[PDB]
RNA sequence: AGGACCGAACCGACUAAUGUCGAAAAAUUAGCGGAUGACUUGUGGCUGGGGGUGAAAGGCCAAUCAAACCGGGAGAUAGCU
RNA sequence: GUGAAGAGGGAAACAACCCAGACCGCCAGCUAAGGUCCCAAAGUCAUGGUUAAGUGGGAAACGAUGUGGGAAGGUCGGCCUGCGCGGAAGA
RNA sequence: ACACAGGUGGUCAGGUAGAGAAUACCAAGGCGCUUGAGAGAACUCGGGUGAAGGAACUAGGCAAAAUGGUGCCGUAACUUC
RNA sequence: AAUUCCUUGUCGGGUAAGUUCCGACCUGCACGAAUGGCGUAAUGAUGGCCAGGCUGUCUCCACCCGAGACUCAGUGAAAU
RNA sequence: CGAUGUCGGCUCAUCACAUCCUGGGGCUGAAGUAGGUCCCAAGGGUAUGGCUGUUCGCCAUUUAAAGUGGUACGCGAGCUGGGUUUAGAACGUCGUGAGACAGUUCGGUCCCUAUCUGCCGUGGGCGCUGGAGAACUGAGGGGGGCUGCUCCUAGUACGAGAGGACCGGAGUGGACGCAUCACUGGUGUUCGGGUUGUCAUGCCAAUGGCACUGCCCGGUAGCUAAAUGCGGAAGAGAUAAGUGCUGAAAGCAUCUAAGCACGAAACUUGCCCCGAGAUGAGUUCUCCCUGACCCUUUAAGGGUCCUGAAGGAACGUUGAAGACGACGACGUUGAUAGGCCGGGUGUGUAAGCGCAGCGAUGCGUUGAGCUAACCGGUACUAAUGAACCGUGAGGCUUAACCU
């Protein structure tokens, strides 16, 4: 459950360190964005050797939430914060080369792969 | 097809072996006894008449009594109509049990909901409550404008107004049939149904094939 | 938030048609003090279903 | 949306509908009879029915809990010795409602509550 | 009401240890792709347990590389395949949500003896 | 030592809600400023209406003030209703 | 000229439009404007034509003709005309 | 104007915790506020709690929420020091 | 600019986006030296803007606790 | 002008179509994709923010779009009071001045208990032609008729290349609506525990009162969303724009004047709900009522005694029904409520005793004690009567059917 104006911490290398997003993509009148949603987000802080520099516009997808997961057995799989990983604006591939913490098994697709392979664990 | 007349007992899970947990509602489903079967030579449309459950003799009614003897089955709960499609035919005093439900997929149930009383505009129509603060004064939840000033100068019918809110016939259409047994008298639909524990609900196979 | 005409005694007693009073009728008497009582209350000298329930 | 909930409240805080129930039940095993308000009566029955069951067990235990909810020791030591023993033959349902009339002040449905033993 | 009850005891598993809140645990599930099915181990700290018959669930906290990960199980769902109990927490409360806030070596759960 | 600081009594009245045929013809509640001083208060006295007094707002002068209240000229006058 | 200061009948309703100036009464007759299938009083009257659009019963530039009538030129092309059609969208 | 949630000068003022005449519970002392009984709808008033987000509401962080004590360490620009 | 109509002047900063704000330019409709000009530490229930924590302010409201509302007994207004 | 009291915003809408999207077509400087224009079509949908009081506007980011208007530039006896347009004060300009402004700035009281119409709900009286208990038919009325993306067809037709279809099917989303707590949660001042200060129960221990539930920690049932299921349809009839077949007037041609076939989220059904006050008051099933006297204007008359049934109502226990009514369950031939027993759940190892520790506390008894609204039993208590209402076969003509 992600909305608009909702700081997130970024679980990638590319250089951003808190990122709030915009916009929730997706739909008209949308609100909220569960994992493996695409958002529209704006970096607040960022290290200075970084891909991205501080203020840019760019997307990215939730893969860690506090308000969790629903697997189909009806068990539920809550984080400590509200991550994401950074996109390319327009090709939606990630910007970094290395994924940071746990991620969720939603991102099991043809474009969220590469992050599903670079991630630490999937639980 | 026709429908049958049930017990809403409550709600449940079943676990699949693929590790789905399916949320369902228990509905039991007693053999239903048909007391009266209209044609269109008497009663200008065909359909039967059905009781289920039980009831004693102090508590059944002399009209009622003798309605149930001239049918010749035990007095049940209440009385339901189902309208018969062009082909099938029952016969008085028929047991229907729950075979029926063995083929269909989807079917529709129908019940009273539960009763909210004297709702505002907030819970039944869904109204955008007004603000709590910025000097709001004795308008938190109240419902605003009604109408526009003198052209109309009147209130449309059917304005979303608080009043009565629930304890009416909802139907919900095309619950998928999880599981259906006989010598229980269960009837086990994925979802919700409207009602209390306790509840009349008339299932029926889905119309929206 | 007034009225603009004033109501008639018309509209006055039909209002005050549907606000009567009525008459209580399970009016019971006990088996054994035979006196006058409420149904499923005691009577005023202690009785109920003939049995001196208060002194 | 009183939707199977239980107890009136009586146009009472937590505190003081305890408070009046604690000293209704004092004063109905005190005296073994009294007379109150019709709604009253069927919550002192709920209040004190389960002191009399706790009176019928005995134990230091039962005492303490009895003392904290009535705090009396007359009270406490009469639902242990009189009424501890005499209701060990019922299971339950130790009071007896007997609605009087209305009261003459307020026009309230007035009611004799009292043990069923008393005779 | 019988029916429910039976319908949940014909459910429930047989094959479920006892463990209070705050022992450490290890749940093995199974997590399936197409046909391939693996037994995948998540050992993390019961914070909260809820006994409803076969609606029973428990909550079990693990923390992970970079944060601090909360997963609740049904008891009896078939997703679960094993439950073992390494540590036994020598808590005294229901639910230890604050654990959450905890986040350190405070804490850290004594251990019990029998 | 301080027209010093925080904060009760005391004095005042910055914000919001309630109240607006009010509990009150100016309040209540929650917060608020001063609180040894150009402070506050009790008793008595003086200044009287084109006058008083005013750390000055045309503010206050008995719930009334760009001229108090009462009585009189007076049945002012009204091309207005 | 009417209303103002004039009621009555007509134009559905409509001071100022049309007919007509109320002294009073009558359960009598004749008319004006306007009308005569029913609402709603009186012609489903008579004779000779037109319209096919509900035109009548909201309108123009212009467009096509759909038909009716008349006078002309070598069966056929032009002229004037009556009723029509489209243009014609609002809470 | 009321048997009015207002105003009204001075004296005495105890126990425990507390810096304290604040405050919380008590002593002496005095009260339960002159309409009540039930019901436990909308809505209003005064409060409590709240998933995920945290000013995205609004003219405006209005209102609420938040901080809040004692002892020790440490404490920037600027400055009339 | 508490002063600027044009004007939301132009440039830089802040914000994803800033008619407000901050620092400058002077093209000052229509600043200016005791009707004081420019700075200025401290102070302000003063005006404008930004940041952190915080939260039902909102997303979008949910439940609960008391007082009315509602019903029964008594008393019993008002503007119009 | 003996008052129609506001520019904007919020809540709430409603209509029109000169249509923003979705839908159907015509032409194309329409290869396809994507577009340009025009016609039909109002069923639905038709943003969140930064700036400003702003409507408007500029800018950031999505989708199918962020439509144009009317309704006192809708909406203040519904809310705010930012601007404008009171009284204080200041700046620039103007005038000697009081003061004023094609201006700017700071601050500045928004009353009304709803009589009538209207609307949302819910009742009482009567009618419906003997009375009563049920189940329905359906004249009529109301609500959703929103849609993205991906995949298959298919890298197919088309196309120099690059790109890339129509028709059809399937899957998965956003918004909206309906229902329910099985899951996840929230609340749960009626459940359990911790703890501060103080007062009391003589005291220790143990409790209780107050301090916002004193402050907290969890949390049953109910209620609820963020949670979970379902819905938008398919089909049929008649069509709009449009496409036609056959076809004369007019020996040809022509979609039309005769006749016939297609043709849209539009209209009527189909889906859901209300619904016989539908005074046009409908249909079906069942139950109950089968006495004697008098009189007068030969009345569809009243009265006398006896009967007053089927059923309803009152009263009591009450409910996942409820403002009050109403609705439902039960009333001893009973599980309706309370209690009790057993269980479940929650809090979490009660009190007392013993041991260790001279001394805070720990340890065993012990997953103990206590447990509301939940589940299953149990008449222990409370639901006392044919007591009240409601009756004695139900009007005239005709039409068929037996005298
Ligand atoms: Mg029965
Ligand atoms: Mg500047
Ligand atoms: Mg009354
Ligand atoms: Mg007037
Ligand atoms: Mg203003």
């Amino acid at each position: 459950m992600i909305q608009e104006q909702t700081m997130l911490n970024v679980a990638d290398n590319s250089g951003a360190r808190r990122v709030m997003c915009i916009k929730v993509l997706g739909g008209s009148h949308r609100r909220y964005a569960g994992v493996g949603d695409i958002i529209k987000i704006t970096i607040k802080e960022a290290i200075p050797r970084g891909k991205v520099k501080k203020g840019d516009v760019l997307k990215a997808v939730v893969v860690r939430t506090k308000k969790g997961v629903r697997r189909p057995d009806g068990s539920v799989i809550r984080f400590d914060g509200n991550a994401c990983v950074l996109l390319n604006n327009n090709s939606e591939q990630p910007i970094g080369t290395r994924i940071f913490g746990p991620v969720t098994r939603e991102l099991r697709s043809e474009k969220f792969m590469k992050i599903i392979s670079l991630a630490p664990e999937v639980l | 097809m026709i429908g049958l007349v049930g017990k809403k007992v409550g709600m449940t899970r079943i676990f699949t072996e693929d590790g789905v947990s399916i949320p369902v509602t228990v509905i039991e489903v007693e053999a239903n006894r048909v007391t009266q079967v209209k044609d269109l030579a008497n009663d200008g449309y065909r359909a039967i008449q059905v009781t289920t459950g039980a009831k004693k003799a102090n508590r059944v009614t002399k009209p009622e009594a003798g309605h149930f003897a001239k049918a010749g089955v035990e007095a049940g709960r209440g009385l339901w109509e189902f309208r018969l499609a062009e082909g099938e035919e029952f016969t008085v005093g028929q047991s229907i049990s729950v075979e029926l439900f063995a083929d269909v997929k989807k079917v529709d149930v129908t019940g009273t909901s539960k009763g909210k009383g004297f709702a505002g505009t907030v819970k039944r129509w869904n109204f955008r409550t007004q603000d709590a603060t910025h000097g709001n004064s004795l308008s938190h939840r109240v419902p605003g404008s009604i109408g526009q000033n003198q052209t109309p100068g009147k209130v449309f019918k059917g304005k979303k107004m608080a009043g009565q809110m629930g304890n009416e016939r909802v139907t919900v259409q095309s619950l998928d049939v999880v599981r259906v047994d006989a010598e229980r008298n269960l009837l086990l639909v994925k979802g919700a149904v409207p009602g209390a524990t306790g509840s009349d609900l008339i299932v029926k196979p889905a119309v929206k094939a | 938030a007034v009225q603009q005409n004033k109501p008639t005694r018309s509209k006055r007693g039909m209002r005050r048609s549907h606000d009567a009073l009525t008459a209580v009728t399970s009016l019971s008497v006990d088996k054994t003090s035979g006196e006058k009582h409420l149904r499923h209350h005691i009577t005023a000298d202690g009785y109920y279903r003939g049995r001196k329930v208060i002194a | 949306m009183r939707h199977r909930k239980s107890g009136r409240q009586l146009n009472r805080n937590s505190s003081h509908r305890q408070a009046m129930f604690r000293n209704m039940a004092g004063s109905l095993v005190r005296h073994e009879i009294i007379k109150t308000t019709l709604p009253k009566a069927k919550e002192l029955r709920r209040v004190v029915e389960p002191l009399i069951t706790l009176a019928k067990t005995d134990s230091v235990a039962n005492r303490r809990l009895a003392f904290a909810r009535t705090r009396d020791n007359e009270i406490v030591a009469k639902l242990f010795n009189e009424l501890g023993p005499r209701f060990a033959s019922r299971a339950g349902g130790y009071t007896r409602i007997l609605k009087c009339g209305f009261r003459a002040g307020d026009n309230a449905p007035m009611a004799y509550i009292e043990l069923v033993d008393r005779s | 009401s019988n029916i429910i009850k039976q319908l949940e005891q014909e459910q429930m598993k047989q094959d479920v240890p006892s463990f209070r809140p705050g022992d450490t645990v290890e749940v093995k599930v199974w997590v399936v792709e197409g046909s391939k099915k693996r037994l995948q181990a998540f050992e993390g700290v019961v914070i909260a347990i809820r006994n409803r018959g076969l609606h029973s669930a428990f909550t079990v906290r693990k923390i992970s590389n970079g944060e601090g990960v909360e997963r609740v199980f049904q008891t009896h769902s078939p997703v679960v395949d094993s439950i073992s109990v390494k540590r036994r927490g020598a808590v005294r409360k229901a639910k230890l949500y604050y654990l959450r806030e905890r986040t350190g070596k405070a804490a850290r759960i004594k251990e019990r003896l029998n």
